[PDB]
């Protein structure tokens, strides 16, 4: 029941 | 041509794990789509205009590790199966599609870009059917116009027998909507 992470993300072209 | 896209995975699991605990971020953000875990699941989010959106049945009411520590939502709906943070400083926002375009895009968690068909203000068909488990997780990731903007983010895919035919997802109105709201 912690945070939310973020563990990557996505570039857009 | 038509819209591409990558991926970088910028955590691993104990510092998920931790960065969980602790609420606080340090890494440098940046990328249209994020990717999003907290222990149990994974899935995606859009930046548009400033907000950071996702589907409650990810998040839940849960606050988003940041810099200076956890974030609260800023808006949350649930019935919508919406939520949303304040971008961090970094994403990159993206703006939403205006123009009435029914072509549409679907980014998939794998960086995939995917043709849909608009057949009304929530739902779209894939063109080309994929497995259920090809969808998994790429909740929350954005449906595109060809321009590249946004029409709205992934919510749910319609499927028999493990395939998936079309997708449900909240339109950018639906955002505004909840920001008007709140
Ligand atoms: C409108 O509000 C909603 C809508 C749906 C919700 C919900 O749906 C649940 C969650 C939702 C869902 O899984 N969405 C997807 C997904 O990837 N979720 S996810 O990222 O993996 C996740 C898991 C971690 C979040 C996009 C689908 C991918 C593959 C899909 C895998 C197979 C399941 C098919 C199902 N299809 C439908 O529900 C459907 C078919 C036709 N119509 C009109 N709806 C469906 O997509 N979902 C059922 C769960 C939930 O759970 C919690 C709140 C406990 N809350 C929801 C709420 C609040
Ligand atoms: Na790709």
């Amino acid at each position: 029941k912690g945070s939310v992470v973020i563990v990557g993300r996505i570039i857009l072209s | 041509a038509p819209i591409t896209a990558y991926s970088q995975q910028t955590r691993g699991l104990l510092g998920c794990i931790i960065t969980s605990l602790t609420g606080r971020d340090k890494n440098q953000v940046d990328g249209e789509v994020q990717v999003l875990s907290t222990a149990t699941q994974s899935f995606l989010a859009t930046c548009v205009n400033g907000v950071c959106w996702t589907v409650y049945h990810g998040a839940g009411s849960k606050t988003l590790a940041g810099p200076k520590g956890p974030i609260t939502q800023m808006y949350t709906n649930v019935d919508q199966d919406l939520v949303g943070w304040p971008a961090p400083p970094g994403a990159r926002s993206m703006t939403p599609c205006t123009c009435g375009s029914s072509d549409l895009y679907l980014v998939t968690r794998h960086a995939d870009v995917i043709p849909v068909r608009r057949r009304g203000d929530s739902r779209g068909s894939l063109l080309s059917p994929r497995p259920v488990s090809y969808l998994k997780g790429s909740s929350g990731g954005p449906l595109l116009c060809p321009s590249g903007h946004v029409v709205g983010i992934f919510r749910a895919a319609v499927c028999t027998r493990g395939v998936a035919k079309a997708v449900v997802f909240i339109p950018v109105e639906s955002m505004e909507t909840t920001m008007r709201a709140s």
